[PDB]
């Protein structure tokens, strides 16, 4: 199966400890979940499209992108037939890491009682898929490019009639 | 971002050092997380990754370093369309007229009463890719539209890039896994050995064209604003071919930017020109790498760098942590004599005496001629042709310099923006004898932490970026992880700090605790070998396992 051994040092820095990448990410996933929960999962709302879901539109994200602009973009660039060509792209060795982050993940939200996580019970922090790691990656991947014209694509529309 | 690497040549210990001081947000997506992690055997890497990514972004091994910085190369191009002049949702290729594709999204969208409605919307796309509008720069009109291909959209391999990294054993290995995969989406590389090589990449996904292409394919006008714009109603003007590269339309690794060598390479988001003065980078594409004057934070690094003498841990660590307005040393001299050719102008005394005063850095007691300073500065910027030593290209390390005040014009525009500056600086509701740590914080919890540093466009080395919250101003982004690493004979020592501590939840035991560190300028070890992490008497250890 999937196993880790985590020692941490101080401030809270985790040494992960597998024999395998599935392992390896599993170990990341719960460590990184124990900091950090709440973060990724308003992150990954932001990658799949749905903080105007949540939050509504007078919102914005934490690139203080607004959340219905912001959404748009999202479910353009992370659409199904994206992800699933980036996912059939990847290496076994990255399947696994990303296969055993998520179920990391999953675990301390399973067992967590709110010692170290202060949004347990919202409705937008959920178990995570590997989907959602792929979804926060492109993110990252276009920073250099698109991402930069999010709201430049969004506003693209063809003129009327006008003089 | 900054970064520098040393080699035998240069440093006191003749073994490889690098200094890693990007800087990143302090929340969100880009927020950096330090780990370590082991498949024993084959896998043994320390440093920091972005949330969610299953692998170490900048960091170190048994016998490597490397990090990143942002590099000034193009990742996408524009493509200026020319419209089908009966039909502005067709564009024209060679003088045939094609339709734009349409492509629906649906989004939920939570109201004032609760309830959830479906927006739905439109993203029009040509063969390039989608179309965008900047009002009054890049519109769609009856004429013309404009779409952008970027080109990390086809970069599936910077996942397994990281993980690539994460196995390198020393600079000429992490130079081949790199240059190999072509994974690297809008950063450059700078590493260390323990052998003592230094090296610098501009290995990154960056679209390719024919040096012949250029000249063509440019939207002229565009260009010299910097966009990376082309003729899109011309099949020629499609991304170049090369079977040498790793993915189709990018730029062949051979034709990017490498620099190896054993004194220094360094880098603070200049192009490549100047990675290290005596052997200048040129004659690359203008998507790749021009020759640009250097911004101040390069050109502070290079004004400690360049000369004989040997680099120890201790200097590197010390241009961060001095936190010096490098951009004062080239504007503050003349500044000061024009304060002393005023003294009778009321107006000026509070801030001239501040200026006068003045340490010269942004640390937390750094008293209020900072501010004075930045605003100062602010209209310097506006100003056309004040600079005494204008840039010189054949002084690029030392220009420009000076305020030219011997010109009456000069004089009085320079005399303007300081008395303009000192009333908004005194217009501004802060308390008199406040210094710098008092203004600037990171809020944690309702605590404030003071935070030494200032804007990297002032040549502060130490990057601060803040914004006006309230009664202060409010930490957003700038140095983040900080790692300095060597190579003694036991193993690599690696000293540092994440400024914003582990954990972005107030409920942590580790949500502040490195920020009290950072304040205080305190690095510390980064602990990597089997003994190291058993000599922390904090240690706490779990096991975890379940099915597949």
């Amino acid at each position: 199966g999937l196993a880790a051994d985590i020692r941490w040092t101080a401030y809270g820095v985790p040494h992960i400890r597998a024999k395998d990448e599935r392992g390896l990410g599993y170990g990341i996933g719960y460590a990184y979940a124990r900091d950090n929960a709440c973060l990724l999962a308003e992150e990954i709302v932001t990658a799949r499209g749905e903080r105007a879901r949540y939050f509504g539109s007078e919102g914005k994200s934490s690139a203080e992108l607004d959340n219905l602009p912001s959404d748009i973009f999202y479910a353009w660039l992370n659409q199904p037939e994206a992800l699933q060509a980036f996912w059939q792209a990847q290496t076994p060795a990255v399947r696994q890491l990303l296969e055993g982050y998520a179920a990391g993940f999953n675990r301390f939200l399973r067992e967590a009682d709110g010692k170290t996580t202060s949004c347990l019970g919202q409705p937008w922090l959920r178990a995570i898929a590997t989907d959602d790691l792929l979804r926060l990656t492109r993110r990252l991947l276009v920073e250099g490019g698109v991402g930069q014209f999010a709201d430049a694509l969004v506003a693209a529309a063809p003129p009327g009639a006008e003089k | 971002s900054n970064a520098i690497a040393v080699g035998s040549e240069r440093s006191a210990d003749g073994k490889g050092m690098l200094l890693a001081n990007p800087h990143f947000p302090w929340n969100g997506a880009m927020r950096f997380y330090q780990m370590h992690l082991t498949i024993p055997g084959r896998l043994d890497v320390m440093g920091a990754s972005l949330p969610g990514l299953p692998v170490v972004n900048i960091g170190f091994s048994r016998h490597l370093a490397w990090t990143h910085t942002v590099d000034t190369s193009s990742h996408f191009t524009l493509y200026r369309l020319a419209l089908d002049p009966k039909d502005p949702r067709r564009y024209l290729v060679d003088g045939r007229s094609l339709p734009l594709e349409e492509k629906s999204v649906a989004i939920e969208v939570r109201g004032a009463d609760g309830k959830l409605s479906r927006v739905e919307h439109k993203v029009y796309q040509s063969i390039y890719g989608p179309l965008v509008v900047w009002p009054g720069k890049l519109d769609w009109n009856r004429s013309e539209a404009y779409a952008l291909r970027d080109a990390n959209l086809e970069n599936t391999r910077v996942l397994q890039q990281w993980y690539s990294i994460n196995q390198a054993s020393d600079v000429a290995d992490l130079r081949r896994r790199v240059e190999a995969l072509q994974g690297i989406p809008w950063v450059n590389t700078l590493a260390a050995d323990e052998q003592g090589n230094a090296l610098y990449m501009n290995q990154s996904v960056v679209p390719y064209l024919k040096p012949e292409l250029i000249p063509a394919c440019a939207i002229p006008q565009l260009v010299a604003e910097g966009l990376p714009a082309l003729q899109g109603q011309d099949s020629r003007c499609a991304w170049s071919r090369d079977p040498a590269a790793a993915q189709a339309g990018i730029t062949p690794a051979a034709q990017l930017p490498v620099l190896l060598r054993r004194d220094f390479v360094q880098n603070s988001n200049d192009s490549a020109w100047l990675t290290n003065p005596a052997s200048p980078l040129q004659g690359f594409s203008p998507l790749v790498s021009q020759e640009k004057p250097i911004g101040p934070r390069a050109r502070y690094a290079l004004s400690r760098l360049q000369g004989k003498q040997p680099l120890e841990a201790k200097t590197l660590e010390e241009m961060v942590t001095a936190n010096h307005v490098f951009s004062a040393d080239q504007v503050l001299p003349d500044l000061l004599r024009l304060c002393r050719d005023n003294q009778g102008e009321k107006s000026l005394a509070r801030a001239c005496a501040a200026l006068a005063q003045w340490d010269r850095g942004a640390n937390l007691d750094s008293g209020s001629g900072f501010v004075y300073f930045q605003r100062f500065m602010q209209r310097f910027a506006e100003l056309d042709g004040a600079w005494k030593e204008p840039f010189d290209a054949q002084r690029p390390l030392d220009t420009p310099q000076g305020i030219a005040l011997d010109r009456p014009q000069v004089a009085t525009q320079v005399r303007q923006a300081l008395a303009d500056a000192a009333a908004e600086v005194e217009k501004s509701g802060i308390p008199d004898g406040a210094r710098w740590g008092d203004l600037q914080v990171s809020t944690r919890g309702q605590e404030r932490i003071a935070i030494p540093g200032g804007d990297g466009h002032f040549g502060v080395y130490n990057a601060i970026q803040s914004v006006r919250k309230g009664d202060h101003l409010e930490v957003v982004g700038g140095t983040s992880y900080i790692q300095l690493v060597t190579f003694p004979e036991e193993g690599p020592k690696a000293r540092g700090l994440l400024a914003f501590s582990q954990s972005s939840d107030p409920r942590s035991p580790h949500y502040r605790d490195q920020t009290e560190l950072f304040s205080r300028q305190q690095w510390q070890t980064l602990p990597f070998s089997d003994r190291q992490i058993d000599a922390d008497p904090q240690l706490q250890r779990l096991s975890i396992r379940e099915a597949a």
